[PDB]
């Protein structure tokens, strides 16, 4: 960073980034033949249940094999767009 | 090929090819062209500033007495050119 | 105006998909279309709504009275519980709207039940009887007393009692009418006959799809041009010469046509006399010149528009049709041709290269070239105004035509021999979408939700637009995916007033830009390089 | 001895920074002759901003009257290169060392030029 | 120059807009920038390379424009490039004196044969802006705490008309808006990159009428109770069809014609 200003906004977007990480992650993990009612273009009022339920779905990444693969492929996928804030937060005098 | 440039040749270079604003005046570059077995490159900057004596040379040329004056390189993917044994052009990549 | 469609159901992004919100204008129309509108002592209920009025949000609505109801109108036209899809049971009862004249009524003893014929080839169901029928030629005399017509056409569209189809003239009927199987399409209380349209042997008109379409099978520019500066030399000279007068007039807007300015064209004043002719020419004049701006409207005399049957002789194979029509006052002029037959005073054969094209027009494969051929057998059945259609083949011909069917819809015809046949493309799958079948009746509110949904997700006439606009940008058009594209778009949204399947343009589809030769002087306009930018710098050159 | 001369005016510049540390390409527009020109150039000793005014000058040789490979009083930032590729509005592509030079021009005004040939490069910000 | 926003080329990609609000009120005059707004890709962590900014008066946008052109903008060693933009952030009038803040709101009809009017529903500290640009002007009227926008167009009106509510012939405080057409009815709806000067973080949705008694549906003219201006009427003469005549009214008791009913424009049976 050149100034603290910087390193400040830098921390924020990370943040923001790693947040925006872990809902794509939750949104993923609805994948399932479970969620194939509320998936399908209709009227469900569970709306609010999916997403109020936070800590649960977590406990149930860490359960399954399939999930987790599917987590972390969509947690990939969302930190590639973070790790590339580098280059714009970065000098090309840089060494690294 | 099984013998690469190594860990410090590889940045030496890409340190040379890409900062493309330092120039080497008349005599680094003879103390350089010991090392090298090929002759000197005409110093292609003649003045840089309206009150700049001494002409310098340029970085890309440095690089270019590496190879034989018979040699023919080209590389599309970062835009290399290797013409009579001297390097015209270089973006980014450092694949090459 | 038109309802925007941000103005109802607008979209909104709540949890993790997106889902779309109603405004108050949405509750407000459904309230208004269940509770009712109240005109001093009258309270109007909701009917039914036409085809027509379904594209333009109008409904019919009837007061309730102490003697017939609402409900009483509604079962008298039919049942209509057997019908489990919304949007096909909204269709069938709003089909019975349009304007007819009234015939004989005949009882439902005498209907026959002929079996019709079905091919499945590559695995596609493809039928050829779709919408036609037979009748004889006394039901023929029977129903032209009561409207005037003194010539018997060989085809005209008739619906009764929930049946719908053109119906073919034969020498071979058993009594007056007979009635094929895939045509009911609901059970009715009431079998009155009654016609909308017998023949209508007008002038063909080249519009913009047509020249669009046709500008990449090898023709050139110069004959486009050439035909309108033509077009433009003889509109400029009908002012003062009387004689150009009539004869556009008998090759512009009916064959045979009798009216009091027509009359006085071939014999008649100078036209700097007589005002009020001279007028009515120069606001006709104008009318043509503002609709050629507006759209390119092509005079070809040697083509004529007129629906397609099929006749019960099964000789004729795939690719081999008859084209027959009437002579015009070019053709009586002069009617030795290589590809007219003189066949008699007042109808002349075509044995040259003709074509079938309708207006809704946006795949490449639709130009499908077909040689008329002259048989003493299927002139001896006399057909006039009718092109025939052979029963046997791969695929029916209105399938190749936009997967289209034998319910009296017109057709294109030409006999022109400079157009170039040697590319031919297939035509695009006519499959349609899964038909929506409902578990309950309807309790007339899933209709309402659906004639209110029908203006939200309306994007018929942005299709054409968007297709028009990347053909004359992007080179060597209808030939790229995205104009397929946007045929199966604009085909899905056709499709959309029978099944509720709605088109879902895509957003990066959107033109953005628009030529010359448009009335959106507010958005950006482009000059356009394509054979219509020309045809619009000429008309402009020829009016300035 | 000299081949092509004309008033260029700079229109934008492709860093558009001023202490970025880095080789700038600026985008300038010929005067009447209307001639296009991507040109690599160093603001930190030669600075350029956008809306002046540069006149531009080629010559084989820098001697008078030929001994090819005195106008070093005029100009300030002469440069030395070699035309590598010719084909196209014809243009040119030199290298001064790897500092790439983009000449888009008309046909008829550029047809003096041979390939695999030096030439310089002659400017002057007026 | 018909609009006021400038569109900034290039910007950095680390800074915010905070940043780039007192680098603008640095270089140019205190609190002379009216909305700032940075478009992101993402949703709140990735900016993209360029910005739009509203400016208060066009004389400001004038020097940034002349000072953009000499290049006499660095922020962060990057030369900033002043650009036309589309469409403006808000839709606000540049000129303050269109603007009119705490005024008296009244619809009706010509009810009587005479120079008469009656009042329906009254709003009171209502906010009316004129857009010449766009032909049209904008009513928000508070009520219940939600504001509601009345736009009406340049084709509505037919006809211009100035008219007074002290009883004065002389002074002008009030004006007629009679109306050929329905006037159009919206509704308000419930950071870091946008700092706007004020709260304009919601979106317009079109409604039906907000009345209780449904006055708006009813009533194809509008009165503008505002006080006495010595330029108002140069204000005023932009509308399309204005009469350059003085008229007086007078108020009468109409609020018995109120219905409660979804038709409002019929009568009573």
């Amino acid at each position: 960073s050149s100034d603290l200003q910087s390193r400040k906004n830098l921390t924020e977007e990370i943040s923001y980034g790693l947040r925006e990480a872990e809902q794509v992650c939750n949104k993923q993990q609805l994948m399932v033949e479970s969620w194939r009612d509320f998936l399908a273009v209709n009227g469900e009022d569970k709306e609010e249940d999916s997403v109020s339920d936070l800590a649960r779905f977590c406990y149930e990444r860490q359960k399954s094999a399939t999930l987790s693969e599917l987590a972390v492929s969509a947690f990939k996928d969302a930190y590639r767009d973070v790790q590339a804030l580098a280059y714009r937060y970065g000098d090309q005098s840089n060494s690294f | 090929n099984l013998l690469s440039l190594g860990q410090d040749s590889l940045t030496a270079a890409y340190l040379v090819n890409v900062e493309k604003n330092c120039y080497l005046n008349r005599a680094q570059m003879q103390q350089l062209q010991m090392y090298c077995p090929f002759q000197l490159p005409p110093p292609a900057i003649i003045k840089a500033s309206p009150s700049s004596t001494e002409p310098q040379w340029t970085g890309m040329q440095l690089f270019g007495m590496l190879f034989p004056p018979g040699f023919d390189y080209t590389y599309p993917l970062n835009n290399v050119v290797v013409s009579n044994g001297e390097l015209l052009s270089f973006s980014e990549g450092s694949a090459w | 105006s038109k309802l925007p469609a941000n103005a109802l159901s607008v979209n909104s992004k709540e949890g993790y998909f997106v889902k779309p919100s109603r405004t108050n204008i949405y509750n407000r129309v459904l309230s208004i279309l269940g509770e009712g509108i109240t005109v001093g002592p009258k309270r109007f209920e909701f009917l039914a709504f036409s085809a027509s009025q379904l594209r333009g949000n109008s409904v019919w609505m009837f007061a309730s009275n102490e003697k017939v109801k609402a409900e009483d109108i509604r079962e008298w036209m039919g049942c209509f519980r057997k019908i489990r899809s919304i949007s096909k049971c909204a269709a069938r009862m709003g089909q019975l709207f349009s304007a007819s004249r009234q015939t004989l009524i005949v009882r439902a003893q005498d209907v026959e039940q002929i079996p019709d014929i079905e091919v499945t080839t590559d695995g596609a169901d493809y039928c050829f009887s779709d919408g036609i029928g037979k009748i004889s030629l006394a039901f023929a005399k029977q129903v032209a007393q009561k409207c005037g017509l003194s010539h018997v056409p060989s085809a005209f569209q008739i619906r009764y009692g929930g049946y719908k189809g053109v119906i073919a003239v034969d020498r071979s009927s058993f009594r007056k009418l007979s009635l094929r199987d895939s045509m009911l399409k609901f059970d009715s209380n009431n079998r009155m006959l009654n016609v909308t349209r017998w023949t209508e042997s007008m002038p063909c008109f080249l519009n913009r799809e047509i020249i669009c379409l046709l500008s990449t099978l090898g023709i050139e520019d110069a004959m486009f041009e050439a035909m309108q500066a033509v077009h433009l030399s003889m509109l400029g000279n009908m002012l003062e010469d009387r004689d150009a007068a009539l004869n556009v007039l008998q090759k512009l807007s009916g064959e045979n046509s009798k009216n009091l300015l027509v009359k006085m064209l071939l014999q008649g004043y100078a036209p700097s006399s007589e005002p009020y002719l001279s007028m009515m020419l120069r606001v006709h004049h104008e009318s043509q010149l503002s609709e050629l701006k507006s759209r390119c409207r092509i005079l070809v005399p040697k083509g004529r528009i007129l629906i397609g049957c099929m006749d019960e002789m099964g000789i004729l194979e795939y690719g081999q049709v008859y084209v027959r029509v009437t002579l015009t006052k070019a053709e009586l002029k002069s009617r030795d041709q290589s590809y007219f037959r003189k066949i008699d005073e007042e109808t002349s054969v075509v044995i040259g290269k003709v074509v079938v094209t309708k207006n809704p027009c946006l795949h490449p494969g639709d130009i499908r070239v077909l040689d008329a051929i002259y048989e003493v057998h299927f002139e001896e059945k006399g057909y006039l105004d009718c092109i025939i259609f052979p029963q046997k083949g791969e695929r029916p011909h209105p399938n190749e035509c936009s997967g289209g069917d034998l319910d009296g819809d017109q057709f294109f015809v030409s006999w022109d021999e400079k157009i170039i046949p040697s590319e031919m493309d297939p035509p695009m799958d006519y499959a349609g979408s899964r038909p929506r079948l409902m578990d309950h009746d309807v309790t007339l509110e899933e209709i309402h939700k659906f004639f209110v949904d029908y203006m939200i997700s309306d994007t018929l006439g942005v299709i054409s637009t968007a297709h028009l606009v990347h053909a004359d940008r992007d080179p060597e058009k209808a030939r790229s995916q995205k104009c397929l594209e946007l045929a199966n778009l604009h085909s899905r949204a056709v499709d959309f007033a029978k099944t509720g399947a709605p088109a879902e343009m895509p957003y990066a589809l959107k033109p953005r830009e628009f030529p010359d030769f448009l009335e959106r002087f507010e958005k950006p306009t482009y000059i356009s390089e394509s054979v219509f930018g020309k045809l619009y710098r000429a008309v402009k050159s020829s009016l300035a | 001895i000299i081949m092509f001369e004309d008033i260029f005016v700079v229109d934008k510049l492709d860093p558009d920074g001023k202490k970025f540390d880095k080789v700038t390409r600026v985008e300038a527009r010929s005067h009447n002759l209307e001639m296009f020109m991507h040109l690599d150039v160093n603001t930190e000793v030669y600075p350029l901003a956008v809306g002046d005014k540069f006149t531009l000058a080629m010559a084989p040789t820098l001697n008078l009257d030929g001994t090819p490979d005195t106008l070093a009083d005029k100009y300030e930032y002469i440069m030395h290169g070699k035309l590598y590729k010719i084909s196209e509005k014809a243009e040119l592509y030199v290298s001064f060392g790897g500092l790439l030079m983009l000449l888009q021009g008309d046909p008829a005004h550029i047809s003096h030029f041979e390939l695999d040939q030096r030439l310089f490069l002659l400017m002057r910000k007026l | 120059t018909n609009r006021s926003t400038v569109k900034i080329s290039n910007v950095p990609q680390t800074i915010v807009a905070d940043e780039l609000l007192r680098f603008l009120e640095l270089h140019l005059g205190e609190d002379t920038v009216f909305a700032l707004e940075i478009p992101t890709t993402r949703d709140n962590w990735k900016p993209r390379d360029f910005a739009r900014v509203q400016f208060t008066t066009l004389e400001v946008k004038s020097r940034a424009q002349l000072l953009s052109s000499q290049s006499k903008l660095l922020f962060k060693t990057h030369n900033l490039r002043l650009s036309e933009a589309y469409d403006d952030i808000i839709p606000r009038p540049v000129d303050p004196r269109k603007r009119l803040d705490d005024i008296v709101l009244t619809v009706g009809f010509p009810e009587s044969d005479e120079k008469r009017f009656c009042a329906l529903e009254k709003w009171d500290g209502v906010r009316c802006w004129i857009l010449t640009e766009k032909r049209r002007v904008e009513f928000w009227v508070w009520e219940s705490g939600d504001c509601y926008k009345i736009e009406v167009r340049f084709e509505d009106i037919i006809e211009t008309l100035s008219c007074c509510v002290n009883g004065d012939a002389s002074e002008i405080d009030a004006f007629l808006l009679k109306l050929k057409y329905g006037p159009k009815v919206f509704k308000r709806v419930t950071d870091r990159y946008r700092f706007c000067k004020e709260d304009f973080d919601f979106m317009w949705i079109r409604t039906t009428d907000f009345s209780g008694s449904k006055s708006i549906g009813t009533s194809t003219c509008f009165c503008l109770e505002v006080h006495n201006g010595s330029t108002m009427l140069d204000i005023f003469s932009g509308l399309p069809y204005y009469r350059e005549d003085t008229l007086s009214l007078t108020y009468v008791d109409g609020k018995t014609f109120a219905s409660a009913a979804q038709i409002v424009p019929l009568l009573n049976a």
